[PDB]
């Protein structure tokens, strides 16, 4: 079964149709106001009215915004995409900044589109060049058409053919007792191997054999695509399937990113129109997912004044943890959230609160029983108690431990007992800084 | 066109022995399995 | 219903700068208000672009945030028109791992004059009738053929020159399609198959939409109308076979022997009627970015024949350049700033406010009652324009929850009292000064 | 007899990490002394980590120098054993000049992953003996040798094309694998290595095979999720395993993954085998890196993080900012974290002799006592380094066991940094720059 994480409980917002949000719900607890926020910010974008609109969920350590974005994934569910980043990535080696932020806006942008695709298969039991009852005139032979016989494990039957198919059953080292396919949408014929049937004629051979196809000789399916911007980016700016020395050079060469040009972006844009107005494809604009944005440099800012403000671009939230602390890449520019005045006016504030110690038992409960534990109402009422003098983070983190303690000690529960010896094993960010300032001359 | 296979798959020589032939003895020209069937055709010849 | 790429953003009201004939400004008019000195220089220097004498002519947009600096810029951008380039960059996009600051900008200035040809060429635009290709029996490979076209007037046989028949047979053209052929460059380009004939076929070689058979006269004209930037011009040149650098971006630091040679054949074409320049715009927002090595390359730089017209804009009052101890004007240096004209914005007042309000409840198609405007209005003057902006989103989804079908007041209300304004979450920051990080 | 490409170092008598199996530590095994309180939790991550039921764990390990930190993690990372990946840097290896401290450390990560796959093989593997062919399509026929037996192949049409193209010869070691079909020679059979007597530029002998000719087994593959990710980054990819030259993996792609493992442990076709990431220095990882690792301990599979450190409260690298351990806030309430002790007279024993049994070196008790005072005036390490320069100066006098008089003439010769710093202010002005 799969891994347990610490966010694994997070499965919605948790509101009321009438948009007001419950207590405790979905895995969330708390934040109410927040909460009723992000169910705003859900239906902005399921709307697809809006291009650029951004927020920032600010909050002091271990308050809950992580948990909120991830919960508003859930709201939107599969279909429409949500792409993380932390703020520490746009530092490549390869590409400048404002093009791993113009990137990331990209793949924030999906298209569904949907196509046929019709193929022909089976074990090749005959190849029958048919010819008419006189020639030409003046010439001593003529063909009308092939006729191949395909079998499959549902049947037999004979295709008729353009004479021109010949030529390609001979390039393709086809013979009888191989099984081929014949894409219907191009007329190209391909060689997989011999059947499965014939692996016993020798001892040895030098080929892969390949089981009988199943189902019929003529096969037909609907499917629907699904693929960012951005994977349009990339696939025109380097091509593939190789023929030619550029290529193929191309490909033996160490792969790079390279900055697209604003050409192909609008390139690309023209023609993704074509298809909607075409009624062939669907648009998803999604959202993008900027976490601890307080490591984004000044360029990095002053480049989002002009990507938030593009008629292009998906929601972007934002998150930061930091009071009035120095933007990065300036000497001494103090402002709020790490974050410059002139970026910090053009988002919406969420704000998200400490929790009280009533609210932490309530989470510590939940998370107990998603991480699979048992636990007696006296030692929960000690873990909140923990909680309370330290961190939500802290006390959720002795419950794996305590779990196990109590397994080796041959119990099915945590009593108070185990919480209060894992306690006396693992300090926290408060008692270790006290226990280094009292030992300061020896570090 | 298309020959039509043999019907039973060859077998071990070995008389009371179900496995198919996967190679034969050097020897005796036997069709043969695992050097058990091996050992078992040496001796009885 | 439908959505396309492009939607609603912070700028998808503007449509122009509402001038008259005699270059005045409207009071409101293509979606801008107030403002009306900032719109006037910015109607002379548009006119002084559309004019296209004169190289290298700069000017620079100033003012307090959020007083339509950018506003004016994309106002006089869509004024421009689509056939004339115009070109925006942020300061902090030339800030390349590729290449050097000095090449970005002058990449920046070249993808700003455009090159215009128009193109004619004959082509044959038929449905094929038959195709006989002839082989030799061993030989020396010289394929010989003939080809018939068909209109719903018309129909003629072509005997066909063996350079051309590999393109026929390269592409599988087959009787029953539909094709354009370029006499002159040897192409062949396919419509899709005409709809009577393959009734009257064996198992399936294709399967696709049909489209008609072509009218009248078989043989006719085309045009096309392409505009190539310098810089374009130059990427094609740095190398044999070079093309995919126009979308893949990775053509470095281009000999300057390449772009004298392509100067002097730019001006040839034109002498010759060839090719039309088209001068444009460079605009570069938040120059402020700039190093003093940027500024100081933009000195000389903007001293060409070839320069384009460039619009920068700033929000910044005397500030250290960037890169350097010295403060002044703007953040740029005065060797650049007394080389352009300065044009300066204005704040607004409750009139125009509202009417900016007015404006873009407009475009996100939201009604509101004159009580909520006037709400709004003191809002956007408590607290930022870009935030009361922000509200009449806000504003609608939570009328639209409640099932309602025009803004109130107390939906604002309730709105500003759910997403923050800065000062307001700034004061909050104060009360848990020991609980956020690094203060 | 012969010195292998490993031999005695500092972490080398741990050989484990000494508990009973109520995770009580002894006073003395498996190499270890003391550190009772940190070798009881270091007991129960261990536990944790076996489990592997919950991701992105993490522990630090702090205190002061010379009090066992890398020692408890030199010693977990064998009580895991092998059959788990465990992989260890230093933190001052994420700085690359050819990817970012984001995919230093993201490779890290994957790279402490397994996944286990079963294989269904049948391989042949002998000594070829005659290859014949004939012309009536080509007919022939091939033998092969193996200790316990002799057997013949009537091989087909392409078989005998690619026989030629390999060009096999009678006392060649081959191997083929029948359902892919592809030959490969291994070498030559020592018992023809005199049909020649100049030799090409590479032929390599090989012993002839034995057993049965034609094996058929299961065999079971781990392989870390890392490899998975670089062979999908381009076209011949996987020499980048050993280049090291793997540039950026594309974001789609080990998403890609990602979803494949989840899909075949559903079907049961692999499963997952969470392994350890061990940073040892962790003090020098950088403000931006420290916030990757903020969102890296967060995914449905991470490893479990052991970090250690040394310092006290100072300032973080890449900012102004004071800190507890040089580490952010932000990490260290997602950590938790174990402390050291310094080590009493009683210990300071107890790990010298653990010593002396490695090195294979006698000391009297007298001598003990010596260097356990030395050992506790100055470093514990200073005294660990003492016992060999004693055994060396010991046999060039022609002794057998260690006496005081050979730490004293050794404790003369070598200066700790107390003694050398203390000589260096006596002629300071004959140093360069202060
Ligand atoms: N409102 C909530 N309801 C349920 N669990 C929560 C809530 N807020 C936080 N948590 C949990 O507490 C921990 C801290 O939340 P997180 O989102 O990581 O905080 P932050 O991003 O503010 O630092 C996580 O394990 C998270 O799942
Ligand atoms: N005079 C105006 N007429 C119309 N819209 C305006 C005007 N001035 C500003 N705006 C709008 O108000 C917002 C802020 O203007 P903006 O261009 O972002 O300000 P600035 O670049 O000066 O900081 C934008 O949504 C813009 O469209
Ligand atoms: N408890 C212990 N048992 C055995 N050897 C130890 C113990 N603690 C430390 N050592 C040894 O002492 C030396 C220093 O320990 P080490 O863990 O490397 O120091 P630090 O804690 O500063 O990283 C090493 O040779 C190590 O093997
Ligand atoms: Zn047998």
């Amino acid at each position: 079964t799969q891994r347990i994480a610490s966010h694994s409980h997070v499965k919605g917002l948790g509101l009321d149709e009438s948009g007001l949000a419950k207590q405790a719900a979905s895995g969330l607890v708390g934040q109410e106001n927040a909460r009723e926020a992000c169910g705003v910010i859900v239906e902005l974008i399921k709307s697809k009215k809006m291009a650029g609109r951004a927020v920032l969920l600010a909050g002091p350590p271990g308050t809950g915004k992580t948990a909120l974005a991830l919960a508003i994934a859930q709201e939107l569910g599969s279909k429409v995409p949500f792409c993380p980043m932390v703020g520490s990535e746009v530092y490549s080696t390869e590409i400048k900044k404002t093009e791993v932020l113009m990137e990331n806006f990209r793949r924030a942008i999906g298209l569904r589109i949907k196509e046929t695709k019709e193929v022909y298969e089976g074990e090749v039991t005959e190849l029958t060049p048919c010819e008419t009852e006189n020639p030409m005139g003046g010439y001593g032979k003529t063909i009308s058409h092939v006729i191949i016989g395909l079998k499959t494990a549902k049947g037999t039957k004979q295709l008729k053919l353009d004479p021109s198919i010949f030529e390609s059953l001979q390039k393709e080292r086809v013979e009888a007792g191989d099984v081929i396919y014949i894409e219907a949408n191009s007329g190209a014929v391909k060689r997989q191997g011999r059947c499965d049937t014939y692996a016993t004629e020798f001892d040895l051979e030098a080929e892969e054999y390949v089981p009988l196809p199943k189902g019929d000789v003529h096969k037909k399916k609907e499917i629907i695509q699904d693929v960012t911007l951005h994977d349009l980016d990339v696939a025109n700016a380097r091509p593939q399937g190789g023929q030619d020395i550029l290529s193929m050079m191309g490909q033996l060469m160490k792969p790079k990113k390279t900055e697209i040009t604003d050409k192909l972006r609008g390139e690309i844009n023209k023609v993704v129109n074509k298809y909607i107005d075409q009624g062939i494809a669907e648009l998803v604009p999604g959202v993008l997912f900027v976490d601890e944005v307080h490591m984004l440099d000044i360029e990095c800012f002053t480049y989002l004044h002009r990507a938030l403000e593009s008629s292009i671009a998906p929601i972007v939230i934002f998150a930061s943890n930091r009071g009035n602390c120095v933007i990065r890449g300036t000497e001494d520019i103090t402002s709020p959230h790490g974050i410059p005045l002139d970026l910090l006016d053009r988002v919406m504030i969420i704000r998200t609160m400490l929790y009280t110690p009533q609210e932490m038992k309530q989470i510590i409960k939940i998370r107990a029983q998603t991480e699979g534990i048992n636990i007696s109402e006296e030692a929960l009422n000690h873990l909140g108690e923990i909680g309370t003098k330290t961190t939500l983070r802290y006390s959720v983190q002795l419950l794996t431990p305590a779990n196990l303690l109590a397994k080796i000690n041959g119990k099915d529960s945590i009593e108070k007992e185990h919480v209060e010896e894992i306690s006396e094993l693992f300090y926290d960010a408060k008692s270790s800084a006290k226990i280094l300032a009292d030992q300061q001359d020896k570090y | 066109q298309r020959p039509s296979p043999s019907g039973p798959p060859p077998r071990c020589s070995v008389p009371g022995c179900p496995h198919p032939r996967r190679y034969a003895c050097s020897r005796t020209g036997q069709a043969l399995c695992s050097l058990q069937c091996y050992r078992i055709n040496l001796q009885m010849r | 219903d439908v959505t396309r790429i492009e939607r609603i953003g912070a700028h998808s009201h503007i449509r122009g700068l509402g001038l008259d004939d005699a270059l005045e400004p409207r009071q409101a008019s293509q979606g801008m208000v107030g403002q009306l000195a900032a719109r006037r220089a910015a109607g002379v220097v548009l006119e002084m672009i559309r004019e296209g004498k004169i190289a290298g002519r700069a000017v620079l947009i100033a003012g307090q945030p959020g007083t339509g600096k950018t506003a004016i810029a994309m106002g006089m951008a869509q004024a421009l028109g689509p056939d004339t380039p115009f070109t925006a960059i942020a300061g902090s996009e030339i800030f390349s791992l590729e290449m050097s600051k000095t090449e970005a900008l002058t990449q920046a200035f070249r993808r700003s004059i455009g090159v215009r040809i128009k193109e004619e060429t004959e082509i044959i635009e038929g449905e094929v009738v038959e195709i006989q290709i002839d082989r030799p029996a061993t030989g020396t490979g010289s394929k010989v053929g003939k080809l018939t076209l068909k209109t719903t007037e018309m129909e003629t046989i072509y005997d066909l020159g063996t350079k051309m028949i590999e393109s026929l047979t390269k592409d599988k053209v087959q009787a029953g399609d539909v094709i354009t052929i370029d006499k002159a460059t040897g192409k062949i380009s396919k419509l899709g198959r005409s709809f009577t004939r393959a009734r009257d076929y064996d198992a399936m070689g294709s399967q696709t939409k049909f489209v008609q058979c072509p009218d009248g006269e078989l043989q006719k004209r085309k045009e096309v109308v392409h505009t190539v930037s310098l810089h374009e011009i130059d990427v094609i040149n740095s190398r044999t076979q070079g093309f995919l650098a126009l979308f893949s971006g990775d053509t470095g630091e281009i000999k300057s022997e390449v772009r004298e040679q392509i100067n002097a054949k730019v001006a040839e074409w034109r002498e010759e009627g060839k090719a039309e320049i088209i001068p444009g715009v460079l605009f570069i927002d938040e120059v402020h970015m700039l190093d003093i090595e940027s500024f100081s390359f933009l000195n000389r730089a903007l001293e060409s024949d070839m320069a384009p017209v460039l619009i920068m804009a700033t929000n910044r009052g005397i500030t250290r350049i960037r890169g350097t101890s010295y403060q002044s004007p703007h953040g740029i240096p005065i060797d650049l700033l007394d080389r352009l004209l300065i044009v300066s914005t204005t704040p607004y007042s409750e009139k125009d406010t509202k009417q900016i309000l007015r404006i873009r409840c407009e475009e996100e198609d939201v009604e509101m009652s004159e009580d909520a405007y006037t709400v709004l209005t003191r809002i956007g003057l408590e607290t930022s324009l870009r935030y009361a902006i922000q509200l009449i989103t806000a504003a609608s989804l939570v009328c639209r929850k409640r099932k309602g079908t025009e803004v109130q007041v107390d939906d604002i209300k309730r709105v500003y009292s759910l997403f923050l304004d800065e000062s307001r979450s700034t004061q909050y920051m104060k009360e848990y000064q020991d609980a956020f990080l690094f203060n």
